[PDB]
């Protein structure tokens, strides 16, 4: 099987949106992020999973997995829901229970 | 917040 | 993933995997809290799948594990579902997380901040290394 | 979760490789079939799964899950790999073990 | 699948579930005789997994089943990885599976024959009913 | 070949 019983780790770029249209398109939304086509992708079994950066040196929150390539090809950039656009209803939610 | 122990 | 690496055991101390009761990782998720998380909404997460934590592998015969039980789902109100545009979830947990060396939690952004094209980030999971 | 404990079925038209490069192009292969695009698709657990279709009665195996969208969306025809172009080899192996 | 329906159980006698050894469902296939199997290449399938036969649910405590152990692998030749072009595996079982009312295999077809678009066919298995 | 006892 193509099943890890370990965790994995992997590390990948950051990709404009524009950049991100060039695979995706029509598709790309103001609340997504690309990633990786690099060499690696997340695949199924990762949906869900972080994408974090370094800030201060405190690891932060950047994207989550979403959806990518119909073969988790690894010349294909990964979409990860943007954060950066969903923090405010965390902040709010958060805030009320 | 986002120091692990286990430093990766 | 495709093209990682072993990481270093519990060199993510944030890392949640979630079961359903067949006893199944289906999808990932990320400590915010001691008593929250977050995942992704397409995950169709319910009150009866569990959140682990601490955890190293999927084998184990038993690890030293917290297997935790969820309190409420706190789905998005925008998961549109053929967009897949505002993919987020939310986990209020019965119980908190004990944090250890291990299991901890997540920063987070804000709206506010860049983080910019072409910056080296990371992912981690147990999907599949190969499709 | 989104987990079927129990099975499911569906059923789906066949489409032409011609039809199916409308949405595909270039990746459909000589050795692929398309099939639904009619309100369903396998998704994630699926694949190996089989596809088949009746012939004098007896139900035939046409063809094997391979890949789709990357959503699972029910819009986009669903790739299986087709027996047709492989049978001879599944005889020629049963022929020798 | 999505939209699909609860088929009938044994519904499909053919119809086998794909488990590594920490017990799980990965990928589908099916019998075609009582010695041996077809599945997809891409499923990464070893002398390690296991195929299941004349089962319905997952959640079984327990259900009249029927777990296979595996003898060899036969990955077809041409299988590509970056065009998922061949994408078939064949195997071989250390023992049979028994015929039953709710087990049994699959037909054939030739190169030779057409199965014309518009067809009405069917695909099953234990996929994702929601992304 | 291809009969379910159990017919779909
Ligand atoms: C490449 C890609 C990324 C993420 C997912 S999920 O696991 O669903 C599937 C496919
Ligand atoms: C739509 C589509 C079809 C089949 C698969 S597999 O389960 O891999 C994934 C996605």
């Amino acid at each position: 099987a193509n099943t890890p019983d370990r965790l994995q780790q992997a590390s990948l770029p950051l990709l404009s949106n524009t950049n991100c249209k060039k695979y995706w398109g029509t598709k790309i939304k103001d609340a997504m992020i690309c990633a990786g086509a690099s060499g690696v992708s997340s695949c199924m079994g990762d949906s869900g999973g972080p994408l974090v950066c370094k800030k201060n040196g405190a690891w932060t929150l950047v994207g989550i997995v979403s959806w990518g390539s119909s073969t988790c090809s690894t010349s294909t950039p990964g979409v990860y829901a943007r954060v950066t656009a969903l923090v405010n209803w965390v902040q709010q939610t958060l805030a009320a229970n | 917040c986002g120091v692990p122990a286990i430093q990766p | 993933i495709v093209n990682g690496e072993e990481a270093v055991p519990g060199s993510w101390p944030w890392q949640v995997s979630l079961q359903d009761k067949t006893g199944f990782h289906f999808c990932g998720g990320s400590l915010i809290n001691e008593n929250w998380v977050v995942t992704a909404a397409h995950c169709g997460v319910t009150t009866s799948d569990v959140v682990v934590a601490g955890e190293f592998d999927q084998g184990s015969s038993s690890e030293k594990i917290q297997k935790l039980k969820i309190a409420k789902v706190f789905k998005n109100s925008k998961y549109n579902s053929l967009t897949i545009n505002n993919d987020i979830t939310l986990l209020k947990l019965s119980t908190a997380a004990s944090f250890s060396q291990t299991v901890s939690a997540v920063c987070l952004p804000s709206a506010s901040d860049d983080f910019a094209a072409g910056t080296t980030c990371v992912t981690t999971g147990w999907g599949l290394t190969r499709y």
